[PDB]
């Protein structure tokens, strides 16, 4: 039932990247994004290890 | 002009390039022809003892 909980579950998650990226990408320069964006958002997605 | 600033940095080192890439070529030219007169020198000799 915990599958059930969050009731927009794509909604929640989406919401959820867009604002780390949006956040992290707001940061970064243009261009410093451009050629990195790749790594740039793969990591603003996940807690870095 | 945020752009602007990398366009032109994308010219600068890409003429600072250029121009190391220029060094090698005299750096290298001014030698090999060294390397050619004192070749020449040393039939030069020859012929000037035969003259």
């Amino acid at each position: 039932a915990k599958l059930f909980s969050v009731p927009d579950f794509v909604g929640d998650a989406c919401k959820a990247i867009a604002s780390r990226v949006r956040g992290a990408v707001a940061s970064v320069t243009f261009d410093d994004f451009h050629k990195n964006s790749a790594r740039i958002i793969r990591m603003a997605v996940f807690g870095f290890e | 002009l945020a752009i602007e600033i990398t366009t032109n940095s994308q010219e600068a080192a890409a003429k600072h390039e250029a121009q190391r890439l220029e060094q090698e070529a005299r750096g290298r030219l001014e030698r090999q022809k060294i390397l050619d007169q004192s070749e020449a020198e040393k039939a030069r000799k020859e012929l000037l003892e035969l003259e």
